[PDB]
C-alpha cells in the first residue's frame, strides 16, 4: 500500500516537452488508484456468523460507489477531454500549456492538493475497515467504527469544489 | 482470467455451439480457426493459441445418447476447436447413474485442459433443467467439480422449463437439480422459456420456429455478458469483479437478464436504463424489490449525460430497493463490438437480484407436492429404485428448497438482520 | 462588412466637403444620416437572424413575464420554506436545487438550463437571473433585466394569492361533502367568493395587458430595421408595462397592497382554523369584513 | 395535474373511446401509441410515458354484460393503451348489486394505476344515466371513490335521458343516481339528448344515424373542455382552477355546455360571445338567470378587441345575472389545436350555472310521482326486493332532490342570504 517507484524512458525530443514533476504527479495518482484497487480486491477475495453478511453488503457497496466516482467521473472524463484538447493544439507552447492545465485539474478533482487534513483523512480511515473485515473469517466493534466515521464523513460532505455534490448521494 | 466452458445435454450443447459460433462472428477470425489478416482487442479471453493464426477455443463438449450432437458435429464450426472430447432415458436418475460410472474419464478430459490452462478463473456450465439426459448428469458433474475445485468459480446458464404445458417427472427433476444448484453452484443465471416465448411472439408471429430465434436472444445476452472481458474495459474484466457486487449472500445468487430491443428483425442512456427497469423489457418473467442491480451499456457514449441520467433515474422513483441495506443499480459502459455489422448500436444488459423468482420456485414446489401426493408421477423405474429405495432424498430436497423460500421471503422483509 | 466595402465612398464625401470653399451644416447632416441608415441596418440584420432575437423574446416572456404558469405554480407549492425567515446561508442555493429538480419531473427536463434562481420573509425574496448571448445582444442591459424583475415580483404576487384562495376552498372537498354541519359559525357570509373576484379580475386585466403589449412589440420589430429605432420600442414597451400593471406607486397601488395583505391574513386564518368553530376567529372576521368594505370603497373614489 | 379517466356502461365506454381517439387525432401520435417524428405542446396531460415514443393513455375501462365493448375491443385504437383492465339486467339495482360484490378487484385495478400515477388531480367519470347496467354500478363506484379519496376531485360527464319517449323504471333510476350525483360528486357536466337531437336535425336531416354525429358534437365539447390543459395556457391549466369560479356552493355544481357552429359538415370574438349567450346555440335545452358563466375561445386573436367586445357584451344587455352577488361571464383564450385539419378555426365553449335545469328535474320528479302512485312501474324484481324490502330509499331520494329543487328556486330569488 506504499512505496513502489516505477520509471519509464522517454526520448529526448519529447523529454524536453514533458516535465519531471509530471512523472511525479503520475506516480501520486497511481498511489491513489492502488488504494482503491486494494480495498476492492480485498473485499473481493472473501467467498453468530451471518452478521458478516450485513458487514459485507454495507461495505462492499460503499467502496464500489467510491470507485465509480473517482475513476469514471474524473479519470476518464478528463482523459477523454484531454485527447480532444491535444488534437486541437497548434503550438509548441500551447501544447505544454493545455497539458499543464490538464494536470492541475485532475490533481484537484481527486484531491491531492489543498485540505488533505480535512477531507482525505476520512477516506484514509475507512480503508482500515477493509483491513479489519479481511482479518475476521469483535464484529460489532467494526460497525461501531463505521457508523461514527461515516457520519463524520457525511457531516463534512454537506458543505460546498462546487462539484462535491456529484458524490453527495451516499 | 481464463474460463473453460462446459456444455452437456442437447439444449446446452446447442447454446455452447451457438455462443462459440457467435464469438467467431464477433472476433476477426475464420470459422476454421484462422485469425484474419485484415485485423486493439483481445482474442485470448477463452482461446488456446496454436500457430496458424489459430486461437483454439477452450470448450469441453459432453453428450449422453446423442441426437443433436451429430448435427452439431457436421459443421464448419467444428474445425475451430474439438480437441477430440466427444464421449457418449429422460430422467434425472438416468443422467445421474450414467454419469456415476464414467465420471473418471470425462474428469481426465477436464484435467487435460486443466494442466493445459496456465491461467484459470472459472468454469461455465451450459445446462438445461428437465432436459432429460442433461438433468442428473449435470448436477452430478457439478458436485464433482465442486469437490475437486474449492479454488474455482462456477457459473451456470440454465433454462427454467415452463412453457404452460407430457412429462410428469419434471418438478422432481427441477427440484433435485435446484437443490444441487443452491448448494453446489457459485453463480446462477436463470431465464424463463415462457418469457422468451412471449418476446418471440412479440417481435414476430412465430410459434413453430421458436428455437432458432430463442438462440438469437440467448446469444445476444451471452455475448453481452462477456463483452467487458473480451474487449478491454476497466472493471469486471474478471468474472469475480462482476459477480461480487451481485451476490450479497450465497443464498441470494440467482441473476436476472435484460436486452433492450424487443424487435431486432438520439436515444440516451437514460432511456434504455429506465426501460431496462421495466419488466416488459426484462427477459425473465406483496411487492418485490431488487436486492442489487448492475447495468451494462455498450454503444454511443455521452460523457457527461451519464451522471445527468443517474440523477434522473434517482428522481424518477421507479425502483425502490432493499430496506435493510445500501442497494444501488450500478452503471457499466463498454465498447460496442467491432468486426460485425450491428443493428441497435446502443444495447443494454441488466444483472440483478430480485425476489420475484421465489414465486416460480413455489410454483414448482406446489406442483411437486400435488404430483407427490397424487402418486402416479415418479414413473417408477429401476434407476430411481437403485438410487433410493425409500425416495426420501427428494423429500429432503423439497425441505431444503422450502427453507430457501423462507429465506427469500425473510430477505423480502425490511428486517433481515436476524437469521431466518 | 459593407461598411468596409463603401469605406472609400464615405471618405470621398468627407474629402469632397474638405475641397469645397463653402461648408454647410445642412449637407454634412445628410452624409451622417446616410451612413447611419446602413450601419444601423447591418446590426439589425445580424441580431434578428443569427442571434434569433424573435424566438428569444418569446422565451423571456414565458419564464420571466410569466407566460407559463405550470412551473411557477408548482414551484411555490413545493417551496413552503419561504413561509419562514431565511438564514440566507442555506436557502439561496437550495431554491435553485429545488427548481431544477422540480423541472425534471415533467416538461422541459433537459433544454435551456441557463436560467438561475436568486434571492432578493421568503415571499418578499425569490428573484431570477438570466444569461443571454452577451456579444450578440447589446440591447439587453442590466437596467433591462431589472425593470423586468420588478414586474416578475408583482406577477408572482397575483399567482401566489389565487392559489391560496382555491386551496382554502377545501370547504367543497371535505367540509360540505358528506357534511352539512349547521350555520352561524359555519357561514362567515361566504365572503371567500367576493375576495376571489377582486383578485381574479386583476388577473384577467393583466392577461389583456401582457398579451396586447407582447403582440404590439412583435409587430413593431418586423417593420423597424435599424437598430437605433429598436431601442425606442423596447423602452416604450417596458414603460407601458409599468403603468398599466399599476406598479408605479399611486393611491391605487396602496389600495392593492392593502387588499393583498388583508386577503393574505384571511387565508391564513381559515388555513390553520380546522374543523370549523369560533376559536376567537369571529373578532378577526368582523375586522376583516369592515376593512374589506372600507378598502373596496376607495377603488370607487376614482370613477369619473 | 394528472387525471385518470373512468368509463363504464355502454354509452360511457363509447364516449371514452371516442374522446381518447380524438385526442390521438389531436396530438402528434399514432393510433398504436407511437409519437410522431415530424413533431411546443404537452403530450403528458393524461399519458403514461413508455419508451418507444409511447405515451400510454391513463384510462380505466369497465364493463357489465358487454355488447359494445367487444366492438370497441377489435380496433387499432385498442393498441394505444389497454393495460389489461377488461372485466365483466337493465335496472339500477342490477348494476348496484353486481358492483357490490366485485368492488374490491376493480378498486385494486384502480389502486394499480393510483400508485402508478406519481401525480394526480382528479377522476373523470364517463357515465350514462338510465343506461341500464351503467346505472347503479356507476353510483356505487362513485360512492366508493368518494369514500376512499377525500383528497381528490370527481367530474362526471353524464347524459340526461330525454328523447320524448319502453322503459318505465327510468325516473326511478335517474332519481337514485341523481341523489348520488348531488351528494357524492364534486363536478357535474350535464347535457340534453333532446337538445343534441335537435341540433343534429338542425345540421342535417338524419333520424336513424344520430349516435355517430352525437359522438362528433360530444368529442368537440370534450376536447374544448381540455384544450386549456393539453395546450399550455396560463389559467385553468388545472381542473380546480377551472372549477372554482363555476361552483359558488356545492348544491349549485351542475354545468352547462356550448359549441358555436350549428352546422359543421372576419367573425370577431364578440359575435361568438353574443351568440354563445343565445339558447339556440346552447347544446343543453318566471325568469331564469345565470349564476356564473365562464367562456372559452380558441382561434383568431384580436389583442385589443377583447376588451372592446367586453364593453360591448356589457352594454348589449342580453344576460342579467344573479341579484345577490357579483356574477360575471368571464373570458378565456386558448391556442387553436395543431396537428389536425380544422373547419371553423374560431370555436367557443361556455361553462355556466343556470337555474333552468330545475325544470328538467321537476319533470323527472313529477313523472316519478305519477308512476309511483300508479304503482306498476317499479317492475318488482329480486334485485329491488333484496336491496330494499319496503322501498323507502327511493322516497328518501325524492325528498332530497325535492329539497334540492327548493334550494334551486330559493337561489333563483334575489334573496338567498338566508338558508333555504
Amino acid at each position: 500500500l506504499d512505496g513502489l517507484t516505477l520509471s519509464y524512458k522517454v526520448p529526448w525530443p519529447v523529454d524536453i516537452v514533458i516535465s519531471l514533476e509530471c512523472q511525479k504527479i503520475y506516480n501520486q495518482v497511481f498511489l491513489l488508484l492502488l488504494q482503491i484497487k486494494w480495498a476492492k480486491y480485498s473485499l473481493d477475495v472473501l467467498l453468530q456468523i451471518h452478521r458478516m453478511f450485513l458487514l459485507r453488503v454495507k461495505l462492499m457497496h460503499f467502496v464500489n460507489s467510491l470507485h465509480n466516482y473517482i475513476m469514471t467521473r474524473i479519470l476518464h472524463s478528463t482523459g477523454l477531454e484531454f485527447q480532444h484538447q491535444v488534437e486541437e493544439a497548434k503550438d509548441l507552447d500551447q501544447l505544454i500549456k493545455i497539458h499543464y492545465r490538464y494536470l492541475s485539474t485532475i490533481h484537484d478533482r481527486c484531491l491531492l492538493r489543498e485540505k488533505v487534513s480535512f477531507v482525505k483523512e476520512a477516506i484514509m480511515k475507512v480503508l482500515n475497515l477493509a483491513l479489519m473485515f479481511a482479518d475476521g473469517w469483535s464484529i460489532e466493534k467494526m460497525e461501531s467504527d463505521f457508523k461514527n466515521c461515516h457520519m463524520f464523513l457525511v457531516t463534512i460532505l454537506n458543505k460546498a469544489f462546487p462539484h462535491l455534490e456529484s458524490l453527495a448521494l451516499s | 482470467r481464463e474460463i473453460i466452458t462446459l456444455q452437456l445435454g442437447q439444449c446446452g450443447n446447442q447454446i455452447g455451439f451457438e455462443f462459440w459460433k457467435q464469438l467467431c462472428a464477433e472476433h476477426g477470425i475464420s470459422p476454421e480457426g484462422i485469425v484474419e489478416e485484415f485485423a486493439t482487442d483481445r482474442k485470448d479471453v477463452f482461446f488456446y493459441q496454436a500457430d496458424d493464426e489459430h486461437y483454439i477455443p477452450r470448450a469441453v463438449l459432453l453428450d449422453l445418447e446423442p441426437r443433436v450432437i451429430h448435427s452439431i458435429l457436421n459443421s464448419p464450426y467444428a474445425k475451430l476447436y474439438n480437441p477430440e472430447n466427444i464421449y457418449l432415458g429422460n430422467n434425472w436418475a438416468s443422467g445421474f447413474s450414467q454419469g456415476e460410472k464414467i465420471h473418471e474419464d470425462i474428469f481426465d478430459i477436464i484435467d487435460r485442459e486443466a494442466d493445459g490452462s496456465d491461467s484459470l478463473e472459472g468454469f461455465v456450465l451450459c445446462h438445461s433443467i428437465a432436459g432429460g439426459t442433461g438433468s442428473g448428469l449435470g448436477s452430478y458433474l457439478l458436485e464433482r467439480l465442486n469437490d475437486r475445485y474449492p479454488k474455482k468459480l462456477v457459473q451456470t446458464y440454465s433454462v427454467f422449463p415452463n412453457q404452460d404445458e407430457d412429462v410428469v417427472v419434471q418438478p422432481y427433476n427441477s427440484l433435485l437439480t435446484l437443490k444441487r444448484l443452491t448448494q453446489n453452484a457459485d453463480c446462477v443465471v436463470v431465464l424463463d422459456n415462457t418469457a422468451l416465448n412471449r418476446i418471440a411472439t412479440d417481435r414476430l408471429h412465430i410459434q413453430n420456429p421458436s428455437f432458432s430465434q430463442i438462440n438469437q436472444l440467448v446469444s445476444t445476452i451471452m455475448s453481452a455478458s462477456t463483452t467487458t472481458l473480451r474487449y478491454p474495459g476497466y472493471m469486471n474484466n474478471d468474472l469475480i469483479g462482476l459477480i461480487a457486487s451481485l451476490i450479497p449472500t450465497p443464498r441470494l445468487h440467482f441473476l436476472m437478464t435484460g436486452y433492450t430491443p424487443l424487435t431486432t428483425d438520439k436515444t440516451t442512456v437514460l432511456d434504455v436504463m429506465r426501460r431496462l427497469l421495466q419488466p416488459k423489457n426484462v427477459m425473465v418473467s406483496t411487492n418485490h424489490c431488487y436486492i442489487a442491480i448492475l447495468n451494462i451499456i455498450q454503444g454511443e457514449v455521452d460523457p457527461t449525460q451519464v451522471h445527468k441520467s443517474l440523477q434522473r433515474i434517482r428522481e424518477r422513483k421507479l425502483a425502490n430497493f432493499i430496506p435493510w441495506g445500501p442497494a444501488s443499480i450500478q452503471v457499466a459502459l463498454s465498447r460496442k463490438s467491432p468486426y460485425l455489422p450491428s443493428a441497435h448500436r446502443v444495447s443494454g444488459l441488466m444483472m440483478a437480484n430480485h425476489t420475484s423468482i421465489s414465486s416460480l420456485f413455489e410454483r414448482t414446489c406446489r406442483q411437486y407436492d400435488k404430483l407427490r401426493k397424487r402418486e402416479a408421477f415418479l414413473e417408477q423405474f429401476r434407476k430411481e429404485d437403485m438410487f433410493k429405495d425409500n425416495f426420501d432424498e427428494m423429500d429432503t430436497s423439497r425441505e431444503i428448497v422450502q427453507q430457501l423460500i423462507d429465506e427469500y421471503h425473510a430477505a423480502t422483509r425490511p428486517d433481515y438482520i436476524s437469521w431466518g | 462588412s459593407i461598411l468596409k466595402n463603401q469605406e472609400d465612398t464615405f471618405a470621398a464625401e468627407l474629402h469632397r466637403l474638405k475641397q469645397q470653399p463653402l461648408f454647410s451644416l445642412v449637407d454634412f447632416e445628410q452624409v451622417v444620416d446616410r451612413i447611419r441608415s446602413t450601419v444601423a441596418e447591418h446590426l439589425w440584420k445580424l441580431m434578428v437572424e443569427e442571434s434569433d432575437l424573435l424566438g428569444q423574446l418569446k422565451i423571456i416572456k414565458d419564464f420571466y413575464l410569466l407566460g407559463r404558469g405550470e412551473l411557477f405554480q408548482a414551484f411555490i407549492d413545493t417551496a413552503q420554506h419561504m413561509l419562514k425567515t431565511p438564514p440566507t446561508a442555506v436557502t439561496e442555493h437550495d431554491v435553485n436545487v429545488a427548481f431544477q429538480q422540480s423541472a425534471h419531473k415533467v416538461l422541459l427536463d433537459d433544454d435551456n438550463l441557463l436560467p438561475l434562481l436568486h434571492l432578493t420573509s421568503g415571499w418578499a425574496a425569490l428573484g431570477l437571473s438570466y444569461k443571454v448571448q452577451w456579444p450578440l445582444h447589446i440591447l439587453f442591459t442590466p437596467a433591462v433585466l431589472e425593470k423586468y424583475n420588478v414586474v416578475f415580483k408583482y406577477l408572482l404576487s397575483v399567482r401566489r394569492v389565487q392559489a391560496e384562495l382555491q386551496h382554502c376552498w377545501a370547504l367543497q372537498m371535505q367540509r360540505k361533502h358528506l357534511k352539512s354541519n349547521q350555520t352561524d359559525a359555519i357561514k362567515w357570509r361566504l365572503r371567500n367568493h367576493m375576495a376571489f373576484l377582486v383578485d381574479n379580475l386583476q388577473y384577467y386585466l393583466q392577461v389583456d395587458v401582457l398579451e396586447s403589449q407582447f403582440s404590439q412589440l412583435l409587430h413593431q420589430i418586423n417593420s423597424t430595421r435599424d437598430f437605433e429605432s429598436i431601442r425606442l420600442a423596447h423602452d416604450h414597451f417596458l414603460s407601458n408595462l409599468l403603468a398599466q400593471s399599476f406598479i408605479l406607486l399611486k393611491p391605487v397601488f396602496h389600495c392593492l397592497n392593502e387588499i393583498l395583505d388583508l386577503c393574505h391574513s384571511f387565508c391564513s386564518l381559515v388555513s390553520q382554523n380546522l374543523g370549523p368553530l369560533d376559536e376567537r376567529g369571529a373578532a378577526q372576521l368582523s375586522i376583516l369584513v369592515k376593512g374589506f368594505s372600507r378598502q373596496s370603497s376607495l377603488l370607487f373614489k376614482i370613477l369619473s
